């Protein structure tokens, strides 16, 4: 109950998430090799970087084990799924496990949530997620520029279809 | 694609109005299905409007980010720890000269009184003086800018004794150079040689000069354009000038906030990977057409990531978007993969130029801030000295000072 | 009309033209006689306006001078009527809020000039990078197999 | 025309040959790191001076 | 005495590398500057002690011909050290007015005097504390020229004076 | 614009319109409108290289036009030139806009403008009180008061002396006694 929460925080221990990043790059290398061929058809080696999914699904249930045993889940104001991070990583972990359903409507569009993978090196590396907020605090007023945008376009796109 | 016959059809032919690409087309075409009387009353106004009056505003409200940013406690510190370590380099730089003219006298009285090491000590000094003097600046300067006259008139079907003269040219070059970094090393010490930054430029591009010419001689074809980047020594040319506070405090403040400009170009690359790899899911394979395969593809990981860097610098970006909707059914049941596109062209449109001039304006400001500080403390120096001396004896730009003023609100 | 070159409406442009010309000159000689040529400073061609003027003026005439209907040259009076575009750049001087934009625009000049040659160096280094590494290799066929 | 220019610099086989499409798709970072300098840091450095 | 005798003190204790050496810079520009109408005579007697009163003697018939006389002395490092003794040299004080750039001084000056780092920052430190007026000269200047030039117009200006 | 349209068509405006180039029915020199619309189409950049090609020496000319070859190299420079010129001035034009409104784009929610002003104006609808709550002889001296309680120049005989020496700053035009009106009602 609480005897492993007790030893699995050291499990965040610098070799540990050293090991996490090595292989969310290794995924990222691995998503880089895959070539896509029209009408069905795949290269050779697609099927050996689609044969080494499970290894990476697998141990990113291990980090999402880790991270939720250790830590909370939602409930103690500080937790796993209450780090905007975590939520991505969560969501990549779980459309990962429903990717090995053996399906027919999960492929097309699970497949596609596998693209934010690159994104676990920011919500591994804190720099890099210092650096993504003092980018995104700086486009925050320029949302109200995107609603005069918006509203340029509707009224040149109502007088376009008007004429 | 481009019609106006549905709300979401103008919507989508406006916004790629906006973007200033094929505009001109879809002005044409409404120049073709109508007179060309008043279709420029559309398009003109929808441009200024859209584009370059919503351009203005986005580079207002960065700016004014920008400003506040740069007036805030962190922001301000950082500053002020560059500033003070500015000052230390030259207070330093000061004293070591003080030193060495210490060293060169003791060494003179020395000598008029371990004679090898007295004779390699006083050729040093001599060197070190040497290295330091004008002429070996002007030199120097000579030397470089004939030799990018050399590499400026290479060029197709040049003469056969042009091709051998410059062969042979670019190894005098290379010999020179090396002659005079191994001088500038002897003379200033190793230590000291690499102290300046613009020195370990130089030593790198020699170092690549001479990787260029082994691998030419190895394989004659490869050329890796290395050694035009000693074309760069030319701005010394700054240093016989007033400006050159101020693009030294500009490389002073673009070496310092390094490690922050090579992360911004880090997730600039993340979001090109991650906009590549889902371009890579949603088209790839998929851009096989009959009579044409594009060249702008996601087919494989460097095609697609070509792709999206073509799409973030907006040029053609409607073509490729014409593909998508075309690979996926097309205008009846392929048009919401231009989604991609339109997120693609506005979230990396605007992060780009957030992105970069943000390290424009950080940069330039630290480098304006830098350069009239110290201005501003040596005219104080000045004062204080005469005024002390005599006792023992006997306009600013609209950024400049709204920045003083959001440092009076932040303190 | 650029195409039509001999059409009604040029002709009756072209005296229009004579008549500009001559309230020019005629402007032109009253300030050679007030301000005074370059012998002296305050005077006429101390301004690079007047010298712009004076150029507009000088190649007007030598344009109607060239106008024997001979065709001997050709190229040299449509470069002459080219010349006449620097006409509107005299409503600048004239103006004091024109000339204080156009001021602002050169002080804005100046303070990027550092950096323009900064940039045009880096440019200059790129393009020898390009020719060393496409210089003989922009070429093709029309038969794509060749 | 910059993607036109980076097709043919990319498929440039040799002086005086022909194209050939696909070759010295490396030389794609010439224009990537060109597009890093001037048309993204050095116009920004103008606009920010 | 007629001329005060010229004795150079700030950077930090006497003996070491970094101050013996700015110290015989400013002697030597006052010597190639003043050839023939100053004196540099080493000295081993501690002044502030006023063997040692053989030398004081013969620094007045030095000083005793109109003619500046500078004092390479080997054990005063404080300006308040000579307040107590008849002579009262005059203190010019080379100002290090941070002990980082000093520190890197030290640091840069071999590995011999990084070794005694801390004992030299503190005496500089002590000479920092000392009131400005204990000092006849400050020297403030990171340059040897603007240093020198401050120092040979003081010099100028006593001349004068006497 | 004017000047680039004018050299346009005075060198460029005879050659003749082709479908298979960018000298078109749709991008040619041959009137002012014409020619105002490439130069327009070029600053924002819509192919003019390939404007510039067709507009290069050796081009077939017009059938109506008395010249045998039209078009010419002076197209090199036109359209670079064109092009860095209209950059720098929309640049000028641009910053100058923004540094016109640099207060209100480093504008504070703390610190007070025009905002504040408007809101006081519409408390006029005691209110004073509410408004307070909501803060971030008539409706004048109370609203120099107000700038008082917001920026801060005996210490109120001193901050009176200051308004008047301020107010005599900032005489009016051809005012009999405007602001020293509001300065005996703004001294408490
Ligand atoms: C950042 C966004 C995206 C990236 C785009 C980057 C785009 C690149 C543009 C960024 C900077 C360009 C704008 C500013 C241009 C500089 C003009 C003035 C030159 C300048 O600032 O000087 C250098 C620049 O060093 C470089 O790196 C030379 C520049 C090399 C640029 C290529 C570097 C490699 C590129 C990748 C790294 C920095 O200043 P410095 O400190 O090195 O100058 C020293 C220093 O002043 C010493 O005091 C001086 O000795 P003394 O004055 O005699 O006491 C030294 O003289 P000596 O060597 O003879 O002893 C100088 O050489
Ligand atoms: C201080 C630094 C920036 C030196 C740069 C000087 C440039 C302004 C000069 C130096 C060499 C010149 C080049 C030398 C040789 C040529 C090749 C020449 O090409 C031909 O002769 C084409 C016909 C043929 O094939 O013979 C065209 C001009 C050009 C580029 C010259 C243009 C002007 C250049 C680049
Ligand atoms: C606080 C941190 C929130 C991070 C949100 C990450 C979203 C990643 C982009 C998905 C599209
Ligand atoms: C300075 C802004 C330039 C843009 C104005 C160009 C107008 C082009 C209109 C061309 C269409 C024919 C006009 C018929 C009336
Ligand atoms: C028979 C007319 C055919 C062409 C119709 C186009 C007219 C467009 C007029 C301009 C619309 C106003 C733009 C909104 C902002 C100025
Ligand atoms: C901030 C800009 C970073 C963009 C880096 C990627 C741009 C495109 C790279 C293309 C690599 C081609 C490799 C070809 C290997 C066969
Ligand atoms: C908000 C931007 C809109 C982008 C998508 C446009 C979708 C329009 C296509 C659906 C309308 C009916 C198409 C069938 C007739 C051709
Ligand atoms: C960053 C968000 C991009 C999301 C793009 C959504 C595209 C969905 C696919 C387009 C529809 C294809 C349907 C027909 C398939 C043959
Ligand atoms: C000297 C160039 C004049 C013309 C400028 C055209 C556009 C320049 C910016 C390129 C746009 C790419 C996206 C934004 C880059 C910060
Ligand atoms: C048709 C032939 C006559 C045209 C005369 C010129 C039209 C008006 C332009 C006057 C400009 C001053
Ligand atoms: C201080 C007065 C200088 C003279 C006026 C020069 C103004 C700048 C003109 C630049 C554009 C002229 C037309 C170029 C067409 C290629
Ligand atoms: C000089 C200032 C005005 C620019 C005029 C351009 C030069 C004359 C026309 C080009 C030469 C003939 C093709
Ligand atoms: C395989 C040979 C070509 C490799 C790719 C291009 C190499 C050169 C890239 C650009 C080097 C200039 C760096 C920036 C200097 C200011
Ligand atoms: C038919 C004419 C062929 C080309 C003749 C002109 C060559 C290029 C002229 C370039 C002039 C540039 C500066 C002019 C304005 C300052
Ligand atoms: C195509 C055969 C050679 C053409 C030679 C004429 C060159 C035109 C003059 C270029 C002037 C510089 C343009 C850029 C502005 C600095
Ligand atoms: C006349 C001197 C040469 C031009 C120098 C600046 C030209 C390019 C400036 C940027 C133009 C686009 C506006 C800002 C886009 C981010
Ligand atoms: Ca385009």
């Amino acid at each position: 109950n609480v005897v492993r929460k007790y030893a699995k925080r050291i499990t965040e221990w610098p070799p540990f998430e050293y090991m996490i990043l090595a292989t969310i790059i290794a995924n990222c290398i691995v998503l880089a090799l895959e070539q896509h061929l029209p009408d069905g058809d795949k290269t050779p080696m697609s099927e050996r970087l689609d044969d080494t999914e499970p290894y990476f699904i697998g141990i990113f249930c291990f980090e999402a084990g880790i991270k939720i045993i250790a830590l909370g889940f939602v409930f103690h104001k500080g937790s796993y799924l209450r780090n905007g991070w975590n939520v991505m990583d969560f969501v990549v972990v779980l459309t990962g496990i429903l990717a090995t359903a053996g399906t027919d409507f999960d492929l097309r569009t699970l497949r596609a949530v596998r693209v934010l993978r690159p994104l676990k090196l920011v919500s591994g590396i804190p720099s890099l997620q210092v650096v993504l907020k003092s980018i995104m605090k700086a486009m925050v007023p320029l949302l109200q520029i995107g609603l005069l945008l918006f509203f340029a376009i509707l009224m040149f796109a109502i007088i376009g279809l008007e004429f | 694609i481009t019609n106006f016959d549905n709300i979401l059809f103008a919507i989508l032919t406006v916004f790629q109005c906006i973007t200033m690409e094929g505009w001109t087309d879809i002005l044409y075409n409404t120049n073709d299905a109508a007179g060309n009387t008043w279709n420029w009353l559309y398009f003109i106004p929808l441009i200024i409007i859209g584009s370059f009056f919503m351009l203005n505003l986005v580079l207002g409200v960065l700016s004014g980010e920008f400003a506040k940013e740069r007036e805030r406690v962190e922001n301000r510190r950082a500053f002020l720890k560059l500033r003070r370590q500015q000052q230390i380099e030259r207070e330093l730089n000061g004293y070591l000269e003080w030193i060495f003219k210490a060293e060169e006298v003791m060494l003179a009285e020395e000598d008029r009184n371990s004679y090898f090491r007295r004779k390699e000590k006083m050729f040093r000094f001599f060197i070190r003086r040497m290295v330091k003097a004008q002429s070996f600046y002007w030199v120097v300067l000579c030397v470089v800018a004939l030799n990018t006259l050399c590499v400026a008139m290479v060029h197709y079907n040049q003469p056969r004794r042009l091709t051998t003269t410059l062969y042979f040219a670019e190894f005098v070059f290379l010999g020179l150079f090396l002659t005079e970094m191994s001088l500038k090393m002897y003379g200033l010490g190793p230590r000291s040689y690499f102290r300046s930054s613009f020195n370990c430029f130089d030593f790198g591009v020699i170092v690549g000069s001479v990787f260029e010419v082994v691998w030419a001689a190895i394989k004659p074809g490869s050329s890796f354009g290395i050694s035009v980047l000693r074309a760069l020594r030319l701005l010394r040319i700054f240093k016989v000038t007033k400006y050159w506070s101020s693009l030294r405090n500009l490389v002073v403040s673009l070496l310092n906030s390094m490690k922050s400009i090579i992360s911004l170009l880090f997730l600039l690359f993340l979001f090109i990977v991650v906009f590549a790899l889902l371009g890579m899911q949603l088209f790839g394979g998929q851009f096989n057409f009959q009579d044409e395969t594009p060249t702008t593809n996601f087919d494989t990981f460097p095609a697609a990531i070509l792709t999206v860097f073509q799409i973030l610098t907006g040029e053609d970006w409607n073509a490729v978007m014409y593909h998508g909707i075309e690979s996926q059914g097309g205008v009846s049941k392929g048009m919401f993969s231009s989604f991609y596109f339109i997120v693609l062209t506005l979230f990396g449109n605007y992060t780009l130029l957030n992105v970069f001039l943000a390290i424009a304006v950080d940069n330039l400001a630290n480098a304006q801030e830098l350069t009239k500080d110290e201005e501003e403390m040596e005219e104080a120096a000045n004062q204080k000295l005469a005024l002390q001396k005599a006792k023992e004896v006997a306009a600013r730009s609209v950024w400049e000072q709204r920045a003083s003023q959001l440092r009076l609100q932040n303190l | 009309d650029p195409v039509r070159t001999d059409s009604p409406r040029n002709n009756a442009l072209k005296y229009l033209d004579y008549i500009f010309t001559g309230v020019f000159t005629f402007e032109m000689v009253i300030k050679m006689i007030d301000l005074g040529l370059l012998l002296h400073p305050g005077a006429y061609f101390r301004d690079l306006w007047n010298i712009l003027d004076f150029i507009v003026v000088s190649g007007a005439l030598v344009a109607f001078a060239f106008s024997g209907s001979k065709g001997k040259d050709i190229n040299t009076i449509k470069s002459l009527r080219v010349l006449r575009v620097l006409r509107p750049l005299k409503t600048i001087k004239r103006l004091p809020k024109l000339k204080a934009v156009f001021d602002c625009v050169v002080n804005s000049l100046k303070n990027v000039l550092n950096i323009l040659i900064v940039y045009m160096l880096f440019m200059f280094i790129f393009a020898v990078i390009a020719v060393q590494l496409f210089k003989g290799k922009f070429f093709y066929c029309t038969d794509e197999s060749k | 025309g910059w993607p036109m220019v980076l097709k043919h610099s990319v498929d440039a086989t040799y002086e005086e040959q022909g194209p050939s499409p696909g070759y010295r798709m490396e030389l794609s970072i010439f224009y990537v790191v060109y597009f890093v300098v001037f048309p993204f840091f050095f116009v920004n450095i103008f606009v920010a001076l | 005495p007629s001329m005060r005798p010229i004795i150079l003190v700030g950077p930090s204790l006497k003996g070491y590398e970094v101050t013996d050496m700015m110290q015989k810079a400013l002697f030597d520009f006052l010597k190639h500057r003043f050839d023939g109408r100053i004196s540099i005579t080493r000295v081993t007697a501690d002044i502030s002690l006023a063997e040692v009163q053989s030398e004081i003697e013969r620094i007045f018939e030095l000083a005793r011909t109109l003619q500046l006389v500078a004092l390479d002395a080997d054990t005063i490092n404080h300006p308040a050290q000579l307040s107590k003794t008849s002579l009262a040299p005059i203190i010019v004080y080379i100002k290090i007015t941070s002990p980082k750039v000093l520190q890197r001084l030290i640091k840069s000056r071999g590995k011999s005097q990084s070794k005694h780092l801390n004992v030299q920052i503190a005496a500089s430190e002590k000479l920092a504390q000392c009131p400005p007026e204990m000092f006849d000269i400050i020297l403030d200047e990171n340059q040897l020229e603007d240093a020198c030039e401050h120092l040979a117009e003081y010099l100028e200006a006593y001349w004068k004076a006497t | 614009f004017f000047i680039y349209a004018i050299i346009g068509m005075q060198v460029f405006g005879n050659i003749a319109l082709d479908d298979d180039t960018s000298i078109n029915r749709h991008n040619n020199f041959r009137t002012f409108l014409q020619a105002l619309m490439l130069l327009f189409r070029s600053a924002t950049g819509e192919a003019w290289h390939e404007i510039m090609l067709s507009c290069l020496s050796n081009q077939a000319c017009d059938e109506q036009a008395n010249a045998t070859e039209c078009g010419s190299d002076f197209a090199y420079f036109y359209f670079v030139s064109f092009i860095f010129l209209c950059s720098f001035l929309m640049l000028n034009l641009f910053v100058a806009v923004i540094m016109d409104n640099f207060e209100y784009l480093t504008r504070d929610s703390s610190i007070l403008g025009p905002h504040h002003l408007d809101e006081f104006i519409r408390v006029w609808a005691n209110d004073m009180f509410e408004m307070l709550k909501h803060m971030s002889v008539h409706f004048t001296s109370t609203l120099m008061a107000l700038i008082r309680t917001a920026l801060e120049i005996t210490k109120q005989h001193q901050c009176d002396a200051e308004l008047r020496k301020e107010i005599s700053v900032v005489w009016a035009n051809l005012p009999q006694k405007t602001l020293d009106l509001l300065v005996p009602p703004h001294k408490p």
